[PDB]
């Protein structure tokens, strides 16, 4: 195909999914020191409003 | 069988109509666009003591959920929504397999 | 028996508040304003349960 | 009169050790979770340099 | 008696529901409507097993 230098898609697509594990790996590690699976809109925003009127 | 159990037995027995109860009994009868084409008659003593109702092209764009009754009819049009790009995504898959054979085959 | 008396609608008051004011989030579970709700609980349409609170 | 307003001083100051004690234990666990997870977090930039040595 | 037959006429909804809830992905494992499925666990063709879920 292309055995070449400048472009390397194999590097491009482990970086992606790298970026997607610790983007989820993020988002853990501080539902569990707050205790709180909900702790931003973006998590759920239904669960927000119900939660809060709770 | 009440109402609401009434919409189960349909789901199961095919898979070419999804029911549903919205807020007082009322079905919401679907019909997949892409596989389902044409006005969907309805017959038979039941269908007379319910309503038969109007044939009503729904898709995402107009895919509201205010009440339970859209959201039961929400999912019917996302699954036929899911179903058709998933089948779109195999014909491109297809294109892919049928295009690498043809890059081999050149070379020899 | 017009001090028991005083109790009972004393009593009866109570009763008419708990209907009032066991609400679950700005709902009312027993004003009798809660109709038949259908709990989705199936991984498809339709297959709900529904439950009436009289 | 006086057990009355002694009653009414309790409660409102005099705090029951029952929901007082599980709360201070509650909270004992999230300490203790939360730095935990400093364990785990303090080693993500350790990952970082195990790319490219 | 009236209770207890609340508490079978609920759980008899539970199995009716259950027959037709099973899918496993838009089939129908236990409401009758899967019949003989034969799956080919070979490598040439006709040699299948028959399964039947009544």
């Amino acid at each position: 195909m292309a055995v070449n230098v400048n472009t390397n898609v194999s590097a491009m697509t482990a970086q992606r999914y790298l970026t997607s594990a610790t983007n989820a790996q993020q988002s853990s590690m501080e539902r569990l020191s707050s205790g709180y699976k909900i702790n931003s809109a973006k998590d759920d925003a239904a669960g927000l409003q119900i939660s809060n009127r709770l | 069988d009440d109402i609401e159990e009434l919409a189960t037995y349909i789901n199961g027995q095919t898979d070419m109509i999804k029911a549903s109860v919205d807020e007082e009994g009322k079905l919401q009868l679907f019909t997949d666009n892409n596989r389902i084409d044409g006005a969907a008659t309805f017959g038979g003593a039941l269908a007379g003591e319910l309503g038969i109702g109007a044939a009503q092209d729904v898709t995402v764009d107009t895919l509201d959920v205010t009440t339970v009754g859209g959201a039961q009819e929400s999912v019917a049009i996302v699954d036929a929504a899911l179903k058709y790009v998933d089948s779109h995504r195999a014909e491109l898959g297809a294109f892919q397999n049928r295009f690498n054979h043809a890059i081999n085959n050149l070379d020899n | 028996r017009v001090a028991i008396q005083e109790e009972i609608t004393a009593l009866n008051d109570e009763l008419n508040r708990v209907a009032e004011t066991t609400s679950f989030g700005g709902n009312k579970l027993l004003n009798g304003t809660f109709a038949t709700k259908s709990f989705q609980i199936g991984a498809d349409n339709g297959e709900a349960v529904m439950l009436n609170i009289k | 009169i006086n057990e009355n307003v002694n009653a009414s001083k309790s409660r409102i100051k005099d705090t029951d050790f029952a929901k007082e004690t599980t709360a201070l234990t509650k909270a004992q666990i999230l300490s203790q979770a939360s730095s935990s997870v400093l364990a785990q977090a303090k080693q993500a930039p350790n990952s970082a340099l195990a790319l490219l040595g």
